[PDB]
């Protein structure tokens, strides 16, 4: 045995087939008698696809900073005709917004969740691996946009 | 007459106030020129 | 779908690449000019359309796109509003 | 449209509330400092709407999900799953190929 | 292609191979009750334009009873190219050259009564309009598969269909399927393109890595004297001092880096 | 194509000139687009009728398109006897006049053709100069780092024409809504009810009612009020610009400014063809304090 | 196009087999007939018995995704009216064999979830009267413009077969030529589709306009105010303000003002 | 019980009761067409919109 760290690539220089069954790698290389062991549930029932759900799907529990009247005001006034020399920012609430988003994605972080963090590596990488198995033609699609883009 | 009753059915629907569901959101979302989702307007588009 | 609740430890180091290699003094074959010298039989990129049964192209870049999109978390968190 | 709806409507109730703020009907320059920073309460009720309706209904029309999804989904909103560990067998984790 | 009394008008341009020969027709009647498209035998003398290719002006010239407008009572004359109106494709027809008194269309003055047949439908954006829906759907020869009455909601609701386009919040919106458009010069420029092998197309675009024999030296003597200059092949590698390493698509042009 | 680019320049130059607006590349082209596509239009339909030229007599006919094609000959035996050069000359006089014809239809079309555009950039133009801030100076009058000086002479001759009532504005969107309360209070009216009933009432019903186009039916389905895009009050292209990159910033006002430069030395040399032609101004200067003593 | 000239069909063979494949693989949203139930995702789940999915909580997610959407999208939504109630009597849940452990009705389900989605949420009273009135009139009006459109064609059939009969068996020797063929009969469309008129002198001579292409001005009597008509009823002894238009008319069934009505009374009185 | 149309949807009753009251006179430019069961048709020209 070979004992040095795992590539994550290795599917490409050996001829097993059950390989290609899986979509990331140690997937893979997980015997039959533990892959037995996985049981179908929910996808939110998955931490990470819960993370994933109150986190980046559910826009209803987000709050946002509650403008004042003068605030307001200056905002409209801002919006609606534009004279020079102003504040720059005026920063629509949809900049906003996906900026916390974006940066629920900065804040997320793996490890033990009986500690602070919602989910295991494995459990990220499993969801990710049910996932990657699941998309349709559009959706690798967009999976492969996304990816040449980002 | 199919989408005239798909608009009734929805009629009660456009009587209730504009609310976002995320509160505290103010500014007003924009719609950009030239996209398929926003055009309104049939030129020759018959029921046919 | 399919889950188990299970322990990863070790997940090897980063795809970037780009790693600082190991380092030797003396190496086997001291004579440079064999890196200039090698040749090797064509590579031709296509043969009449590139149809295969096992598709090549399409399904190993889609297996490197998962594991690198893996490794970035899908690139969700890098990019913020221009 | 319906964006700008609601954008004008809260600021026309602002910009009211700042300008006269008791109603007497005339342009006040020199506002209180309660009507300047204060928060429209036209926004509470808002939310309280979409309560009384939207969610209301939702969790009425939840009431006969069978018990293992409320208390899972329960789980799941909240962030905590009471999970166990599956243990590789050291035939599957050492002496798997 | 326009619309009258029920059935479709589209003028079209037939032509022999070579494109040397043309005659414009403007009003025909596409019918899909002909499975071969017919026009007047009178014709196949014009249209003949003796080639190379085709030494006789048609590669396949034969005669067939043709009974199905009105024993050899007419000709099948191939390959004539026909351009529609309304199409980018030419569609190449072998169509039935019929004399006068096998069939005879002069029936209005002037009028020469020619239609289109399945022949064409097929080879068109005209072929969209033969499926439920379209405007030639009425006009199908009648069938166990084709139902004649039906609304089109109705039959495509037996297929399958339960609600409006992407009304359900599982279906992604269309529109959304293309997001991002690359165009090297709108932005960021054009790829650095190398290669490694004996030509462009030949080799790779990849430089090796720094794991190879050679560069290990050089990389290293780059590591600890990272000031000054090194000889070696160590240059040639993906991996070198310069915050912008060598891999394929370096936008070299870009204004940032 | 000409005419219009440079009215078109004329406009973009005008724009970052009096305000610190500039106008989107796209819009700029998207306009001459819209003149072209009219022209196109204009031609499509221009080909499916025919100019008749005819030479002498009427023993030579020429059946033409109004675009100059040529579609048919007819000719007297007359003709046929007198030399290969005079039959050519012949028919070619005859399709000239026919030209002539085509040519003097496709001139109103084009004239048609320059009021629509004209109408279409009446909201920007007449948006930068309807402002409360917008002003000139006589072209004859020095400018210093301070400010301008004052013209001299004649101090008659000076009169400053102002656009905007200087009370409470009313704008041309209050005009087109004046027109709708017009059109109602007409229609609503008994005179009004009897005239409904009349052609002249539906023909007015049947160009003017959009409200009443079936849907799916060409064309406008509201009545629209007159675009506003006040200049100094809306920002256009400057701002997307300054909060990208800074370096394309400074090509686009640079370009409108050698636009208007430009379109200021075109009225330059207009001006001075203009003057010499009525013998006020010499052919080559005469005057060189106007010019070395600054 | 195989299809539509009816050269290859769907067999009963490869509509079952189809169906069968359909059952027994995975579908990506929902639990498939021939899903095996695992007794130890007890240990996730928590229920070592039941299917591990609730259509009715699919169905509420889908709910909340669909408002989540139009906020994504239109960056508002409007409030639901609150006459507005999810209808949740159409689903019904996963049915499991106890012996082979698998799931019966995966279909059932489907169609469950499909049919109360689809259903808008409120009842009568959350309607104004013409628009109630206007619901009622167009479902009756696609339910029968099946049956009509069968009616109309078949008539179609008549008509042309009554036209060349009549052009044909008249006279031959005048209706050959040109002024005859195009004399004696015009395709054009009405209200329901393309139909039949028949132009002729002794047709068309007791109206007092002269044929086919005629052009014509004309002045007609018609009510000043169609939109109320003042009728005055001695029976009754009621005055009775009267709608003759053809759009308030048409919600009523279609009948339109001056129509020639057949009704025979239910308590025979035709 | 039961309703019916006599005859065709487009052969009209003539309205007796509603007759005295039309007074309006109103103007139309149309294009004769044919004829159904003694019933005139015509084509409007001048139409709203």
């Amino acid at each position: 045995k070979s004992f040095d760290a795992p590539q994550w690539d290795l599917w490409q220089s050996r001829p097993r087939s059950e390989d290609m069954d899986e979509a990331l790698q140690p997937f893979m290389d997980m015997p039959k008698s533990l892959k037995d062991r996985r049981y179908d549930i929910p996808w939110w029932a998955n931490p990470f696809g819960a993370w994933y759900l109150q986190n980046i799907l559910s826009l209803e529990l987000l709050k946002l900073k509650s403008k004042t009247n003068a605030e307001k005001i200056a905002t409209y006034r801002s919006y609606m005709r534009s004279l020079a020399s102003g504040k720059d920012n005026t920063m629509s609430d949809d900049d906003v917004i996906r900026n916390i988003i974006k940066e629920r994605w900065k804040t997320l972080e793996f490890g033990d969740r009986n500690a602070g963090y919602p989910c295991t590596f494995g459990d990220y990488i499993q969801f990710l691996n049910e996932w990657f198995k699941s998309l349709d033609e559009e959706g690798m699609q967009r999976l492969r946009e996304h990816f040449d883009r980002r | 007459a199919e989408e005239r009753l798909k608009e009734l059915q929805r009629a009660p629907f456009k009587r209730e106030k504009y609310v976002s569901l995320i509160q505290g959101k103010y500014t007003p979302k924009v719609k950009k020129f030239g996209y398929t989702q926003h055009t309104t307007v049939d030129d020759f588009e018959t029921k046919e | 779908m399919k889950y188990a609740d299970l322990e990863l430890t070790t997940r090897g180091e980063f795809p970037h690449g780009m790693k600082e290699p190991a380092f030797v003094k003396k190496l086997d074959q001291n004579i440079p000019w064999y890196f200039s010298t090698y040749r090797s039989m064509y590579h031709w990129p296509i043969t009449g359309d590139n149809w295969s049964d096992l598709n090549e192209a399409e399904k190993h870049h889609d297996l490197h796109m998962f594991y690198t999109l893996a490794w970035w978390k899908l690139g969700e968190g890098i990019f913020g509003v221009d | 449209e319906g964006s700008l709806e609601y954008f004008e409507s809260q600021y026309r109730s602002a910009e009211r509330a700042v300008y006269d703020e008791e109603g007497r009907g005339v342009r006040n320059y020199w506002p209180s400092r309660d009507a300047v920073e204060g928060i429209a309460q036209e926004e509470e009720n808002d939310a309280q709407l979409l309560q009384e309706r939207l969610f209301n209904t939702l969790e009425t029309a939840g009431t006969s999900v069978e018990p293992w999804a409320r208390n899972l989904r329960l789980n799941a909103t909240t962030g905590k799953f009471g999970y166990k560990t599956e243990i590789a067998t050291q035939e599957e984790k050492i002496y798997d190929d | 292609f326009r619309m009258s009394g029920g059935d479709m008008f589209v003028e079209y341009k037939v032509l022999s191979r070579d494109h040397r020969r043309s005659i414009r027709v403007e009003d025909a009647i596409v019918d899909p009750t002909f499975k071969r498209t017919v026009l007047p035998l009178g014709w196949l003398e014009l249209l003949r334009s003796p080639s190379l290719r085709l030494p006789t002006g048609y590669f396949v010239e034969e005669t067939v009873h043709v009974s199905l407008p009105n024993e050899a009572n007419a000709i099948i004359a191939g390959p004539v190219v026909l351009y529609i109106t309304g199409q980018s494709v030419p569609v190449v027809l072998n169509p039935y050259f019929v004399p006068e008194g096998t069939w005879d269309m002069r029936t209005r003055d002037g009028e020469l009564d020619l239609r289109l047949g399945m022949d064409a439908i097929e080879q068109c954006t005209l072929f969209s309009e033969l499926r439920p829906g379209g405007l030639l759907y009425g006009k199908l020869p009648e069938n166990p598969n084709v139902r004649r009455n039906e609304s089109l909601r109705a039959t495509l609701g037996r297929y399958g269909m339960k609600c409006d386009l992407a009304e359900s919040p599982l279906v992604p919106r269309p529109w959304t399927r293309m997001r991002y458009m690359f165009i090297d010069e709108l932005q960021r420029g054009p790829k650095l393109t190398e290669f490694v092998g004996h030509n462009p197309r030949n080799g790779t675009p990849w430089r090796f890595s720094q794991n190879t024999k050679y560069f290990r030296i050089g990389i290293w003597r780059d590591t600890i004297r990272r000031n000054d200059m090194n000889e070696g092949l160590h240059a040639h590698s993906s991996w070198q001092k310069s915050p912008q390493q060598s891999v394929p698509e370096v936008r070299f042009l870009a204004p940032y880096p | 194509m000409e005419v219009y680019r440079r009215i078109t320049e004329r406009v973009r130059g005008a724009l970052w000139a009096h305000h610190g607006r500039l106008m989107s590349e796209r819009q700029f082209h998207r306009i001459l687009a819209f003149v072209y596509n009219n022209k196109y239009e204009y031609q499509i339909r221009f080909d499916r009728m025919e100019v008749v030229g005819r030479e002498w007599g009427g023993r030579v006919e020429v059946v033409t398109t109004p675009a100059g094609f040529l579609k048919r000959v007819r000719v007297n035996p007359c003709v046929e006897d007198l030399t290969l050069y005079q039959q050519q000359q012949l028919i070619l006089s005859a399709y000239a006049n026919a030209c002539a014809d085509g040519r003097k239809l496709m001139e109103q079309a084009e004239m048609n053709i320059y009021k629509q555009f004209l109408k279409d950039l009446k909201p920007i133009v007449m948006g930068i100069r309807d402002n409360p801030e917008f002003y000139t100076v006589s072209e004859n009058s020095i400018e210093t780092i301070g400010g301008v000086l004052q013209t001299g002479d004649s101090n008659n001759l000076c009169h400053t024409h102002r656009t905007i009532p200087a009370a409470k504005a009313r704008q041309p969107a209050d005009e087109v809504r004046a027109r709708q309360e017009w059109e109602q209070k007409w229609i609503n009216s008994p005179r009004g009810q009897s005239w409904a009933l009349t052609l002249r009432g539906k023909t007015y019903f049947a160009l003017h009612g959009p409200q009443y186009r079936p849907r799916g039916a060409p064309g406008a389905k509201k009545e629209t009020l007159p675009l506003d895009i006040p200049a100094p009050y809306t920002a256009m292209d400057e701002k997307r610009l300054l909060k990208k990159n800074w370096m394309a910033y400074l090509d686009n006002k640079h370009v409108a400014e050698v636009m208007w430069t430009r379109v200021k030395i075109a009225d330059r040399e207009k001006r001075q063809r203009l003057l010499q032609e009525t013998g006020r101004a010499w052919h080559r200067p005469i005057n060189e304090e106007a010019i070395n003593r600054w | 196009v195989e299809y539509l000239t009816g050269d290859i069909t769907i067999t009963t063979v490869m509509q079952e087999s189809y169906d069968a494949l359909l059952d027994t693989t995975p579908h990506p949203h929902l639990l498939t007939n021939g899903f095996t139930l695992e007794s130890d995702a007890a240990k996730y789940t928590g229920e070592v018995n039941k299917a591990p999915l609730s259509p009715l909580q699919f169905r509420i997610d889908m709910e909340m995704n669909k408002y989540r959407r139009q906020q994504k999208e239109e960056g508002v939504v409007r409030v639901p009216p609150a006459l507005w109630r999810l209808d949740t009597s159409a689903i019904v849940p996963y049915k499991v064999d106890s012996k082979t452990r698998r799931i019966v009705n995966w279909r059932e389900v489907k169609e469950g979830i499909e049919k109360s989605f689809l259903s808008v949420g409120l009842p009568k009273e959350a309607y104004t009267g013409n628009e109630w009135r206007e619901m009622l009139y167009l479902h009756d009006v696609i339910a029968n413009r099946e049956a009509k459109a069968a009616v109309l064609e078949q008539q179609q059939k008549l008509d042309r077969e009554k036209l060349k009969a009549r052009e044909r068996a008249s006279l031959k020797g005048e209706k050959s030529s040109n002024s005859a063929s195009n004399g004696i009969g015009i395709i054009f469309p009405d209200k329901d589709g393309y139909q039949v008129f028949f132009v002729d002198e002794a047709s068309l001579r007791p109206f007092g306009i002269g044929a086919s292409g005629t052009l014509f001005k004309a002045v007609a009597r018609v009510y000043p105010s169609p939109a109320a008509v003042p009728y005055d009823d001695p029976v009754h002894g009621k005055q009775f303000l009267i709608d003759t238009t053809d759009e308030t008319c048409h919600l009523f069934g279609g009948f339109e003002h001056g129509d020639r009505l057949l009704l025979r009374a239910k308590s025979d009185e035709e | 019980e039961s309703v019916r149309y006599a005859a065709s949807a487009y052969v009209k009753g003539r309205v007796t009761l509603l007759e005295s009251q039309r007074t309006a006179r109103e103007e139309f430019m149309g294009q004769v067409v044919g004829i159904r069961d003694g019933v005139l048709f015509v084509q409007w020209r001048l139409l709203k919109g």
